[PDB]
RNA sequence: AUUCUCUCUUUGCCUUUUGGCUUAGAUCAAGUGUAGUAUCUGUA
RNA sequence: UUUAUACUAACAC
Protein backbone atom coordinates (compact mmCIF):
# COMPACT_ATOMS: atom_id res chain seq x y z
CA UNK A 1 0.00 0.00 0.00
CA UNK A 2 2.62 2.64 0.90
CA UNK A 3 0.54 5.50 2.40
CA UNK A 4 2.20 9.18 3.04
CA UNK A 5 2.00 8.46 6.83
CA UNK A 6 4.55 5.52 6.35
CA UNK A 7 7.30 7.72 4.72
CA UNK A 8 7.18 10.47 6.70
CA UNK A 9 8.46 8.63 9.60
CA UNK A 10 10.84 6.58 7.36
CA UNK A 11 12.42 9.62 5.94
CA UNK A 12 12.66 11.33 9.57
CA UNK A 13 13.89 7.05 10.78
CA UNK A 14 16.93 7.48 8.27
CA UNK A 15 17.72 10.68 9.52
CA UNK A 16 17.55 9.16 12.71
CA UNK A 17 19.82 5.98 12.65
CA UNK A 18 21.04 5.87 8.78
CA UNK A 19 20.18 4.25 5.75
CA UNK A 20 22.51 1.09 6.93
CA UNK A 21 20.10 -0.07 9.40
CA UNK A 22 17.01 -1.23 8.82
CA UNK A 23 15.08 -3.60 11.04
CA UNK A 24 15.61 -0.97 13.75
CA UNK A 25 13.00 0.94 11.26
CA UNK A 26 10.70 -1.74 10.13
CA UNK A 27 9.72 -2.47 13.91
CA UNK A 28 9.01 1.88 14.55
CA UNK A 29 6.32 0.96 10.87
CA UNK A 30 4.73 -2.02 12.42
CA UNK A 31 3.51 -3.43 9.42
CA UNK A 32 6.46 -3.19 7.51
CA UNK A 33 9.09 -5.50 6.79
CA UNK A 34 13.16 -4.25 6.39
CA UNK A 35 13.31 -5.84 2.61
CA UNK A 36 10.52 -3.53 2.09
CA UNK A 37 11.10 -0.50 4.27
CA UNK A 38 14.48 -0.80 2.72
CA UNK A 39 13.35 -1.71 -1.06
CA UNK A 40 10.82 1.37 -1.38
CA UNK A 41 13.58 3.63 0.33
CA UNK A 42 16.00 2.91 -3.08
CA UNK A 43 12.99 3.50 -5.36
CA UNK A 44 11.02 6.36 -4.13
CA UNK B 1 44.35 23.80 18.21
CA UNK B 2 44.24 19.94 19.35
CA UNK B 3 40.41 19.66 18.88
CA UNK B 4 41.69 16.77 16.00
CA UNK B 5 43.60 14.09 17.96
CA UNK B 6 40.33 12.70 18.51
CA UNK B 7 38.46 13.54 15.77
CA UNK B 8 40.76 11.98 12.68
CA UNK B 9 39.69 8.95 14.51
CA UNK B 10 36.02 8.67 13.88
CA UNK B 11 37.10 9.00 9.95
CA UNK B 12 39.69 5.87 9.95
CA UNK B 13 37.14 3.85 11.62
CA UNK B 14 34.76 5.02 9.27
CA UNK B 15 36.86 4.21 6.41
CA UNK B 16 37.98 0.98 7.92
CA UNK B 17 34.15 -0.01 8.17
CA UNK B 18 33.66 1.32 4.22
CA UNK B 19 36.23 -0.94 2.94
CA UNK B 20 34.40 -4.04 4.53
CA UNK B 21 31.48 -2.83 2.76
CA UNK B 22 33.58 -2.25 -0.34
CA UNK B 23 31.84 1.18 -0.78
CA UNK B 24 34.43 4.13 -1.77
CA UNK B 25 34.91 6.68 0.70
CA UNK B 26 35.07 10.21 -0.97
CA UNK B 27 34.90 13.13 2.17
CA UNK B 28 34.06 16.51 1.49
CA UNK B 29 37.34 18.98 2.58
CA UNK B 30 39.35 17.28 4.60
CA UNK B 31 43.38 18.26 4.55
CA UNK B 32 44.92 15.42 1.74
CA UNK B 33 47.73 14.88 4.24
CA UNK B 34 45.04 13.54 6.76
CA UNK B 35 43.37 11.97 3.75
CA UNK B 36 46.60 9.70 3.37
CA UNK B 37 47.04 9.16 7.01
CA UNK B 38 43.81 7.00 7.23
CA UNK B 39 43.84 5.79 3.51
CA UNK B 40 47.87 4.25 4.77
CA UNK B 41 45.77 2.82 8.06
CA UNK B 42 43.47 1.35 6.66
CA UNK B 43 45.57 -0.27 3.78
CA UNK B 44 47.46 -2.25 7.18
CA UNK B 45 44.62 -2.98 8.94
CA UNK B 46 42.84 -4.50 5.25
CA UNK B 47 46.30 -7.08 4.99
CA UNK B 48 46.11 -8.22 8.59
CA UNK B 49 42.59 -8.86 8.41
CA UNK B 50 43.28 -10.49 4.70
CA UNK B 51 45.92 -12.88 5.77
CA UNK B 52 44.46 -14.15 8.63
CA UNK B 53 40.68 -15.30 6.52
CA UNK B 54 43.91 -17.19 4.65
CA UNK B 55 45.68 -18.73 7.61
CA UNK B 56 42.05 -19.67 8.95
CA UNK B 57 40.92 -21.02 5.93
CA UNK B 58 43.82 -23.42 6.33
CA UNK B 59 43.21 -24.54 9.92
CA UNK B 60 39.85 -25.70 8.79
CA UNK B 61 40.87 -27.59 5.23
CA UNK B 62 43.13 -29.43 7.58
CA UNK B 63 41.05 -30.21 10.84
CA UNK B 64 42.63 -28.27 14.05
CA UNK B 65 40.04 -25.63 14.87
CA UNK B 66 36.36 -26.08 15.90
CA UNK B 67 33.95 -23.80 17.65
CA UNK B 68 31.66 -22.27 15.73
CA UNK B 69 33.45 -18.75 16.47
CA UNK B 70 36.12 -19.33 14.42
CA UNK B 71 34.31 -21.35 11.29
CA UNK B 72 31.78 -18.82 11.68
CA UNK B 73 34.19 -15.59 11.54
CA UNK B 74 36.17 -16.69 9.00
CA UNK B 75 33.07 -17.78 6.99
CA UNK B 76 32.49 -14.05 7.04
CA UNK B 77 35.78 -12.52 6.17
CA UNK B 78 35.63 -15.19 2.89
CA UNK B 79 32.09 -13.87 2.01
CA UNK B 80 33.28 -9.89 1.98
CA UNK B 81 36.97 -10.82 0.53
CA UNK B 82 35.02 -12.96 -2.16
CA UNK B 83 32.27 -9.95 -2.92
CA UNK B 84 34.87 -7.77 -3.02
CA UNK B 85 36.04 -9.54 -5.76
CA UNK B 86 32.65 -10.15 -7.63
CA UNK B 87 32.17 -6.36 -7.52
CA UNK B 88 35.62 -6.13 -9.59
CA UNK B 89 34.67 -8.57 -12.39
CA UNK B 90 31.69 -7.19 -12.97
CA UNK B 91 32.78 -3.48 -13.14
CA UNK B 92 35.57 -4.52 -15.15
CA UNK B 93 33.74 -6.07 -17.80
CA UNK B 94 31.22 -2.96 -18.45
CA UNK B 95 34.53 -1.40 -18.79
CA UNK B 96 36.59 -3.93 -20.59
CA UNK B 97 33.46 -4.50 -22.38
CA UNK B 98 32.22 -8.12 -24.01
CA UNK B 99 35.15 -10.80 -24.11
CA UNK B 100 33.44 -12.50 -26.45
CA UNK B 101 34.11 -11.08 -29.84
CA UNK B 102 31.03 -10.31 -32.36
CA UNK B 103 33.02 -12.88 -34.80
CA UNK B 104 33.03 -16.08 -31.97
CA UNK B 105 30.13 -15.14 -30.92
CA UNK B 106 28.42 -15.77 -34.42
CA UNK B 107 29.94 -19.06 -35.01
CA UNK B 108 28.57 -20.29 -31.69
CA UNK B 109 25.20 -18.78 -32.71
CA UNK B 110 25.29 -20.08 -36.27
CA UNK B 111 26.75 -23.74 -35.43
CA UNK B 112 23.98 -23.60 -32.61
CA UNK B 113 21.28 -23.28 -35.24
CA UNK B 114 22.30 -25.64 -37.57
CA UNK B 115 22.34 -28.27 -34.49
CA UNK B 116 19.01 -27.50 -34.16
CA UNK B 117 18.04 -27.26 -37.49
CA UNK B 118 19.30 -30.58 -38.02
CA UNK B 119 16.94 -32.45 -35.59
CA UNK B 120 13.85 -31.08 -36.86
CA UNK B 121 13.33 -28.89 -33.39
CA UNK B 122 10.24 -27.66 -31.90
CA UNK B 123 10.68 -24.74 -30.11
CA UNK B 124 9.05 -24.76 -26.72
CA UNK B 125 5.56 -22.37 -26.86
CA UNK B 126 3.81 -19.74 -24.68
CA UNK B 127 1.51 -22.00 -22.13
CA UNK B 128 -1.72 -22.43 -23.44
CA UNK B 129 -4.42 -21.03 -21.43
CA UNK B 130 -6.25 -24.35 -22.20
CA UNK B 131 -3.53 -26.58 -20.80
CA UNK B 132 -4.62 -30.11 -19.49
CA UNK B 133 -0.95 -30.35 -17.95
CA UNK B 134 -0.53 -26.87 -15.83
CA UNK B 135 -2.46 -27.90 -12.65
CA UNK B 136 -0.16 -31.07 -12.80
CA UNK B 137 2.74 -29.17 -13.54
CA UNK B 138 2.26 -26.40 -10.56
CA UNK B 139 1.55 -28.53 -7.46
CA UNK B 140 4.80 -30.47 -8.28
CA UNK B 141 6.39 -26.61 -7.71
CA UNK B 142 5.10 -25.99 -4.99
CA UNK B 143 5.57 -29.80 -3.46
CA UNK B 144 9.24 -28.92 -4.00
CA UNK B 145 8.82 -25.64 -2.21
CA UNK C 1 52.49 6.75 44.36
CA UNK C 2 54.39 11.08 45.39
CA UNK C 3 54.20 13.52 43.19
CA UNK C 4 57.41 14.14 40.40
CA UNK C 5 60.69 16.34 40.62
CA UNK C 6 59.33 19.34 39.48
CA UNK C 7 60.10 19.81 36.10
CA UNK C 8 62.40 21.91 33.66
CA UNK C 9 62.90 24.87 31.46
CA UNK C 10 61.66 24.55 27.78
CA UNK C 11 63.77 26.21 26.01
CA UNK C 12 62.12 26.24 22.58
CA UNK C 13 63.04 27.80 19.12
CA UNK C 14 60.87 30.80 18.68
CA UNK C 15 56.82 30.12 17.39
CA UNK C 16 56.89 30.04 14.07
CA UNK C 17 54.04 32.87 12.18
CA UNK C 18 50.51 30.69 11.38
CA UNK C 19 48.00 32.89 9.15
CA UNK C 20 44.61 32.47 9.28
CA UNK C 21 44.54 30.19 5.84
CA UNK C 22 46.49 28.30 7.19
CA UNK C 23 44.46 27.32 10.62
CA UNK C 24 41.47 27.34 7.99
CA UNK C 25 43.63 24.64 5.70
CA UNK C 26 43.70 22.11 8.53
CA UNK C 27 39.92 22.27 9.33
CA UNK C 28 38.87 18.98 10.27
CA UNK C 29 34.64 18.45 9.39
CA UNK C 30 33.18 16.21 11.52
CA UNK C 31 32.61 12.75 9.74
CA UNK C 32 29.31 11.17 10.47
CA UNK C 33 28.84 7.48 9.89
CA UNK C 34 26.65 5.03 7.36
CA UNK C 35 26.03 2.72 10.60
CA UNK C 36 26.94 3.61 13.54
CA UNK C 37 25.34 7.11 15.20
CA UNK C 38 24.63 5.37 18.79
CA UNK C 39 22.61 8.09 21.08
CA UNK C 40 20.06 10.90 19.21
CA UNK C 41 21.68 13.17 17.16
CA UNK C 42 19.78 13.79 14.37
CA UNK C 43 21.12 14.94 11.16
CA UNK C 44 19.11 15.89 7.70
CA UNK C 45 18.98 13.92 4.66
CA UNK C 46 21.03 16.23 2.31
CA UNK C 47 24.15 15.86 5.01
CA UNK C 48 24.59 12.79 4.16
CA UNK D 1 4.36 15.67 7.75
CA UNK D 2 7.96 14.90 7.35
CA UNK D 3 9.23 17.99 9.58
CA UNK D 4 6.25 18.11 12.08
CA UNK D 5 7.39 14.77 12.74
CA UNK D 6 10.65 16.05 14.26
CA UNK D 7 9.63 19.06 16.28
CA UNK D 8 6.81 17.55 17.59
CA UNK D 9 8.83 15.56 19.67
CA UNK D 10 11.17 18.41 21.23
CA UNK D 11 7.72 20.42 22.22
CA UNK D 12 7.01 17.35 24.38
CA UNK D 13 10.14 16.59 26.06
CA UNK D 14 10.11 20.41 26.82
CA UNK D 15 7.05 20.40 28.71
CA UNK D 16 8.08 16.98 30.21
CA UNK D 17 18.78 25.54 51.35
CA UNK D 18 21.33 25.23 53.98
CA UNK D 19 21.10 26.30 57.58
CA UNK D 20 23.82 25.67 61.12
CA UNK D 21 27.38 25.76 60.91
CA UNK D 22 27.05 21.84 61.32
CA UNK D 23 25.16 20.65 58.40
CA UNK D 24 27.14 22.92 55.93
CA UNK D 25 30.38 21.07 56.56
CA UNK D 26 28.23 18.35 55.65
CA UNK D 27 27.43 19.48 52.16
CA UNK D 28 30.62 21.22 51.68
CA UNK D 29 32.28 17.60 52.51
CA UNK D 30 30.17 15.84 49.63
CA UNK D 31 31.08 18.29 47.06
CA UNK D 32 34.67 17.48 47.97
CA UNK D 33 34.07 13.85 47.53
CA UNK D 34 32.31 14.42 44.04
CA UNK D 35 35.33 16.85 42.58
CA UNK D 36 38.37 14.13 44.13
CA UNK D 37 36.44 11.28 42.33
CA UNK D 38 36.14 12.93 39.03
CA UNK D 39 40.23 13.87 39.02
CA UNK D 40 40.65 9.99 39.83
CA UNK D 41 38.35 9.05 36.93
CA UNK D 42 40.76 11.71 34.62
CA UNK D 43 44.40 12.51 35.53
CA UNK D 44 44.55 15.06 33.22
CA UNK D 45 41.15 17.04 32.23
CA UNK D 46 41.76 20.83 33.00
CA UNK D 47 38.20 21.79 33.22
CA UNK D 48 37.71 19.74 36.47
CA UNK D 49 41.20 20.85 38.05
CA UNK D 50 40.38 24.71 37.28
CA UNK D 51 37.01 24.23 38.55
CA UNK D 52 38.23 22.19 42.02
CA UNK D 53 40.29 25.38 42.81
CA UNK D 54 37.63 27.78 42.60
CA UNK D 55 35.01 26.61 44.30
CA UNK D 56 37.52 26.69 47.58
CA UNK D 57 38.32 30.03 47.12
CA UNK D 58 34.82 31.32 47.59
CA UNK D 59 34.56 28.87 50.54
CA UNK D 60 37.40 28.82 52.22
CA UNK D 61 40.97 30.01 50.79
CA UNK D 62 44.25 29.25 51.05
CA UNK D 63 45.64 25.69 51.45
CA UNK D 64 42.86 23.51 49.67
CA UNK D 65 42.56 25.74 46.76
CA UNK D 66 46.47 26.78 46.82
CA UNK D 67 47.17 22.57 47.12
CA UNK D 68 45.01 22.12 43.93
CA UNK D 69 46.63 24.47 41.51
CA UNK D 70 50.27 23.06 42.53
CA UNK D 71 48.60 19.72 42.55
CA UNK D 72 47.47 20.13 39.09
CA UNK D 73 50.30 22.00 37.82
CA UNK D 74 52.03 18.65 38.20
CA UNK D 75 50.33 16.70 36.02
CA UNK D 76 50.50 19.18 33.00
CA UNK D 77 53.40 22.15 33.80
CA UNK D 78 53.06 24.12 30.50
CA UNK D 79 48.88 24.57 30.44
CA UNK D 80 49.14 28.01 30.42
CA UNK D 81 44.96 28.37 30.78
CA UNK D 82 45.75 27.15 34.67
CA UNK D 83 49.01 29.16 35.28
CA UNK D 84 46.67 32.26 34.32
CA UNK D 85 43.88 30.74 36.12
CA UNK D 86 45.89 29.97 39.36
CA UNK D 87 47.36 33.83 39.38
CA UNK D 88 44.37 35.79 39.27
CA UNK D 89 42.70 34.00 42.02
CA UNK D 90 45.65 35.50 44.57
CA UNK D 91 45.05 38.90 42.97
CA UNK D 92 41.39 38.61 43.73
CA UNK D 93 41.93 38.30 47.10
CA UNK D 94 45.14 40.91 47.27
CA UNK D 95 48.45 38.97 47.91
CA UNK D 96 50.62 40.50 45.65
CA UNK D 97 54.13 39.00 46.93
CA UNK D 98 52.65 35.48 47.10
CA UNK D 99 51.91 35.88 42.88
CA UNK D 100 54.77 37.37 41.80
CA UNK D 101 57.32 34.53 42.73
CA UNK D 102 54.49 31.92 41.17
CA UNK D 103 54.77 34.76 38.61
CA UNK D 104 58.56 34.21 38.11
CA UNK D 105 58.03 30.43 38.17
CA UNK D 106 56.27 30.37 35.25
CA UNK D 107 58.64 33.08 33.21
CA UNK D 108 61.56 30.22 33.99
CA UNK D 109 60.03 27.18 32.99
CA UNK D 110 58.84 28.68 29.68
CA UNK D 111 60.56 31.45 28.03
CA UNK D 112 58.36 31.63 24.41
CA UNK D 113 55.40 31.97 26.74
CA UNK D 114 54.78 36.07 25.78
CA UNK D 115 51.06 35.86 27.46
CA UNK D 116 53.29 35.33 30.82
CA UNK D 117 55.33 37.96 29.65
CA UNK D 118 53.30 40.92 29.11
CA UNK D 119 51.45 39.96 31.76
CA UNK D 120 54.09 40.05 34.54
CA UNK D 121 54.74 43.52 34.00
CA UNK D 122 50.74 44.80 33.94
CA UNK D 123 50.46 43.36 37.33
CA UNK D 124 53.74 45.48 37.92
CA UNK D 125 52.10 48.89 37.07
CA UNK D 126 49.03 48.54 38.95
CA UNK D 127 51.08 47.35 42.14
CA UNK D 128 53.49 50.71 41.64
CA UNK D 129 57.70 50.38 41.39
CA UNK D 130 58.85 51.11 37.72
CA UNK D 131 62.18 49.84 39.05
CA UNK D 132 60.81 46.04 39.22
CA UNK D 133 59.25 46.34 35.71
CA UNK D 134 62.43 46.82 33.68
CA UNK D 135 64.98 44.34 35.81
CA UNK D 136 62.16 42.56 34.46
CA UNK D 137 61.84 43.61 31.11
CA UNK D 138 65.75 43.75 30.91
CA UNK D 139 65.14 40.15 31.54
CA UNK D 140 63.02 39.65 28.86
CA UNK D 141 65.50 41.48 26.31
CA UNK D 142 68.15 38.76 26.76
CA UNK D 143 65.67 36.26 25.51
CA UNK D 144 65.87 38.94 22.69
CA UNK D 145 62.17 38.23 21.55
CA UNK D 146 60.76 40.91 19.11
CA UNK D 147 59.63 44.08 18.56
CA UNK D 148 56.13 43.94 20.30
CA UNK D 149 58.61 42.81 23.61
CA UNK D 150 60.64 46.01 22.82
CA UNK D 151 58.30 48.82 21.80
CA UNK D 152 56.08 47.62 24.94
CA UNK D 153 59.38 48.21 26.86
CA UNK D 154 59.95 51.78 25.50
CA UNK D 155 56.18 52.90 26.24
CA UNK D 156 57.47 52.18 29.66
CA UNK D 157 59.81 54.88 29.45
CA UNK D 158 56.60 57.05 27.54
CA UNK D 159 54.87 57.27 30.46
CA UNK D 160 56.94 58.04 32.65
CA UNK D 161 59.99 60.49 31.69
CA UNK D 162 63.72 59.58 31.89
CA UNK D 163 63.63 59.71 28.33
CA UNK D 164 67.83 58.98 28.22
CA UNK D 165 66.92 55.42 29.35
CA UNK D 166 64.53 55.05 26.36
CA UNK D 167 67.17 56.01 23.87
CA UNK D 168 69.76 53.70 24.96
CA UNK D 169 67.06 51.14 24.81
CA UNK D 170 66.38 51.83 21.19
CA UNK D 171 69.90 51.62 20.66
CA UNK D 172 69.74 48.11 21.82
CA UNK D 173 66.96 47.11 19.63
CA UNK D 174 68.87 48.62 16.76
CA UNK D 175 71.71 45.90 17.31
CA UNK D 176 69.63 42.79 18.02
CA UNK D 177 67.37 43.33 15.32
CA UNK D 178 69.02 45.10 13.08
CA UNK D 179 66.61 46.26 9.97
CA UNK D 180 65.10 50.11 8.67
CA UNK D 181 62.21 50.30 9.94
CA UNK D 182 63.86 50.11 13.62
CA UNK D 183 66.30 52.94 12.48
CA UNK D 184 63.15 55.19 11.07
CA UNK D 185 61.67 54.22 14.50
CA UNK D 186 64.56 55.45 16.78
CA UNK D 187 64.52 58.75 15.08
CA UNK D 188 60.59 59.47 16.07
CA UNK D 189 62.01 59.64 19.65
CA UNK D 190 64.45 62.17 18.85
CA UNK D 191 60.92 64.43 17.00
CA UNK D 192 59.64 64.48 20.17
CA UNK D 193 62.61 64.92 21.92
CA UNK D 194 63.04 67.92 19.93
CA UNK D 195 66.97 67.53 18.94
CA UNK D 196 67.66 68.72 15.31
CA UNK D 197 71.32 67.89 15.52
CA UNK D 198 70.60 64.56 17.53
CA UNK D 199 68.24 63.18 14.72
CA UNK D 200 71.10 63.57 11.79
CA UNK D 201 73.78 61.65 13.91
CA UNK D 202 71.38 58.92 14.23
CA UNK D 203 70.26 59.14 10.44
CA UNK D 204 73.97 58.34 10.07
CA UNK D 205 74.39 55.49 12.33
CA UNK D 206 71.93 53.69 10.44
CA UNK D 207 73.87 54.14 6.68
CA UNK D 208 76.68 52.73 8.48
CA UNK D 209 75.94 49.31 9.82
CA UNK D 210 73.33 48.39 6.98
CA UNK D 211 75.33 48.75 3.78
CA UNK D 212 74.14 48.82 0.54
CA UNK D 213 72.27 45.36 0.30
CA UNK D 214 70.76 46.27 3.67
CA UNK D 215 69.61 49.69 3.09
CA UNK D 216 65.76 50.40 1.49
CA UNK D 217 64.40 52.72 -0.98
CA UNK D 218 62.10 53.98 1.85
CA UNK D 219 64.87 55.32 4.11
CA UNK D 220 65.88 57.86 2.22
CA UNK D 221 62.36 59.72 2.20
CA UNK D 222 62.05 59.16 5.19
CA UNK D 223 65.12 60.99 5.56
CA UNK D 224 63.84 63.46 3.50
CA UNK D 225 60.68 64.45 5.10
CA UNK D 226 62.49 65.62 8.26
CA UNK D 227 64.40 67.91 5.66
CA UNK D 228 60.92 69.45 5.03
CA UNK D 229 60.32 70.04 8.59
CA UNK D 230 63.68 72.09 9.17
CA UNK D 231 63.32 73.33 5.94
CA UNK D 232 66.79 73.52 4.98
CA UNK D 233 67.48 73.25 1.18
CA UNK D 234 71.46 72.57 1.29
CA UNK D 235 70.30 68.98 2.85
CA UNK D 236 67.43 67.87 1.07
CA UNK D 237 68.70 68.23 -2.76
CA UNK D 238 72.19 66.23 -1.69
CA UNK D 239 70.13 63.51 -0.13
CA UNK D 240 68.52 62.89 -2.77
CA UNK D 241 71.11 63.21 -5.54
CA UNK D 242 73.48 60.78 -3.84
CA UNK D 243 70.30 58.14 -2.91
CA UNK D 244 68.93 57.77 -6.46
CA UNK D 245 72.83 56.69 -7.34
CA UNK D 246 72.22 53.19 -5.32
CA UNK D 247 68.60 51.61 -6.41
CA UNK D 248 68.53 52.91 -9.96
CA UNK D 249 66.02 49.72 -11.59
CA UNK D 250 64.87 48.39 -8.96
CA UNK D 251 63.34 51.32 -6.90
CA UNK D 252 63.87 53.92 -9.10
CA UNK D 253 60.43 55.79 -9.86
CA UNK D 254 59.24 56.09 -6.45
CA UNK D 255 62.26 58.17 -5.33
CA UNK D 256 62.24 60.49 -8.67
CA UNK D 257 58.22 61.97 -7.92
CA UNK D 258 59.57 62.60 -4.73
CA UNK D 259 62.56 64.80 -5.99
CA UNK D 260 60.27 66.61 -7.69
CA UNK D 261 57.57 67.27 -4.43
CA UNK D 262 60.87 68.99 -3.19
CA UNK D 263 61.76 71.28 -6.63
CA UNK D 264 57.86 72.23 -6.76
CA UNK D 265 58.28 73.98 -3.61
CA UNK D 266 61.96 75.34 -3.80
CA UNK D 267 65.03 78.28 -14.59
CA UNK D 268 65.16 75.94 -12.42
CA UNK D 269 62.97 73.16 -13.85
CA UNK D 270 65.81 71.12 -14.99
CA UNK D 271 65.49 67.88 -13.06
CA UNK D 272 61.65 68.30 -14.14
CA UNK D 273 62.19 67.22 -17.30
CA UNK D 274 65.02 64.91 -15.99
CA UNK D 275 62.34 63.01 -14.36
CA UNK D 276 60.07 62.74 -17.15
CA UNK D 277 62.57 61.90 -19.56
CA UNK D 278 63.52 59.14 -17.02
CA UNK D 279 60.41 57.77 -16.42
CA UNK D 280 59.20 57.63 -19.78
CA UNK D 281 61.65 55.38 -20.91
CA UNK D 282 61.53 53.86 -17.62
CA UNK D 283 58.40 52.53 -18.77
CA UNK D 284 58.67 49.03 -20.32
CA UNK D 285 57.91 48.32 -24.14
CA UNK D 286 57.06 44.90 -25.07
CA UNK D 287 56.79 44.80 -29.26
CA UNK D 288 57.11 46.92 -32.34
CA UNK D 289 54.46 49.96 -31.80
CA UNK D 290 54.65 50.14 -28.18
CA UNK D 291 58.55 50.65 -28.42
CA UNK D 292 58.02 52.95 -31.31
CA UNK D 293 55.53 54.82 -29.31
CA UNK D 294 57.31 55.56 -26.27
CA UNK D 295 59.61 57.01 -28.86
CA UNK D 296 57.35 59.58 -29.68
CA UNK D 297 57.28 60.34 -26.07
CA UNK D 298 61.16 60.56 -24.96
CA UNK D 299 61.61 62.40 -28.60
CA UNK D 300 59.24 65.12 -28.06
CA UNK D 301 60.62 65.49 -24.10
CA UNK D 302 64.42 65.71 -25.86
CA UNK D 303 63.15 68.21 -28.40
CA UNK D 304 61.33 70.82 -25.61
CA UNK D 305 64.25 70.35 -23.33
C1' A E 1 39.07 62.28 24.69
C1' U E 2 39.00 57.61 27.71
C1' U E 3 36.57 53.55 30.61
C1' C E 4 32.06 50.48 31.99
C1' U E 5 26.92 48.59 30.86
C1' C E 6 22.66 47.87 27.40
C1' U E 7 20.70 47.20 22.05
C1' C E 8 21.37 46.05 16.67
C1' U E 9 24.27 44.60 12.19
C1' U E 10 28.68 41.68 9.97
C1' U E 11 32.55 38.21 11.09
C1' G E 12 35.55 34.38 14.46
C1' C E 13 35.79 30.01 18.38
C1' C E 14 34.67 25.37 19.90
C1' U E 15 32.41 20.03 22.95
C1' U E 16 35.00 15.23 19.39
C1' U E 17 28.96 13.14 17.75
C1' U E 18 27.03 10.84 23.05
C1' G E 19 33.86 6.44 25.29
C1' G E 20 36.63 1.68 22.13
C1' C E 21 36.65 -3.85 19.22
C1' U E 22 34.42 -7.90 16.76
C1' U E 23 30.59 -12.56 12.28
C1' A E 24 26.37 -4.92 10.08
C1' G E 25 28.93 -8.67 17.46
C1' A E 26 23.80 -11.77 16.75
C1' U E 27 18.61 -12.88 15.79
C1' C E 28 12.79 -11.01 14.49
C1' A E 29 7.22 -8.14 16.63
C1' A E 30 0.63 -14.02 16.93
C1' G E 31 0.20 -13.62 22.19
C1' U E 32 -4.23 -13.98 24.69
C1' G E 33 -7.65 -14.69 29.13
C1' U E 34 -8.88 -14.11 34.29
C1' A E 35 -8.07 -12.18 39.55
C1' G E 36 -6.04 -8.23 42.93
C1' U E 37 -3.65 -3.34 43.86
C1' A E 38 -2.21 1.97 42.31
C1' U E 39 -2.96 6.42 39.19
C1' C E 40 -5.92 9.33 35.53
C1' U E 41 -10.67 10.62 32.77
C1' G E 42 -16.22 10.67 32.39
C1' U E 43 -21.35 9.67 34.85
C1' A E 44 -19.94 59.61 54.90
C1' U F 1 -20.27 1.22 37.44
C1' U F 2 -17.22 1.95 32.60
C1' U F 3 -12.38 2.81 29.66
C1' A F 4 -6.85 3.05 29.33
C1' U F 5 -1.76 2.36 31.35
C1' A F 6 1.64 0.20 34.59
C1' C F 7 2.59 -2.52 38.65
C1' U F 8 1.39 -6.69 40.68
C1' A F 9 4.21 -12.16 37.57
C1' A F 10 8.19 -14.39 42.51
C1' C F 11 0.94 -17.14 37.61
C1' A F 12 -1.21 -20.68 33.94
C1' C F 13 -2.06 -22.85 29.27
Amino acid sequence: AWKNTEDEILKAAVSKYGKNQWARISSLLVRKTPKQCKARWYEW
Amino acid sequence: RQGKSKTILQHLSEAWRCWKANIPWKVPGLPAPIENMILRYVKSKADWWTSVAHFNRERIRRGATVDKTVAKKNLGRLTRLWLKAEQERQHNYLKDGPYVTADEAVAIYTTFVHWLESRRFQPIPFPPLSYKHDTKLLVLALERL
Amino acid sequence: RGPPSPPPPVLHSPPRKVSAQEQQDWQIPPSISNWKNPKGYTIPLDKR
Amino acid sequence: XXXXXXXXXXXXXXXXNITDLEELQEFQGRKRKEFEDAIRRNRLAMGHWMRYGQWELDQKEFARARSVFERALDVDSTYIPLWLKYIECEMKNRNINHARNLFDRAVTQLPRVDKLWYKYVYMEEMLGNITGCRQVFERWLKWEPDENCWMSYIRMERRYHENERARGIYERFVVVHPEVTNWLRWARFEEECGNAANVRQVYLAAIDALGQEFLNERFFIAFAKFEIRQKEYERARTIFKYAIDFMPRSKSMELYKEYTHFEKQFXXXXXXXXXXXXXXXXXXXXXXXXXXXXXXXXXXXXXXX
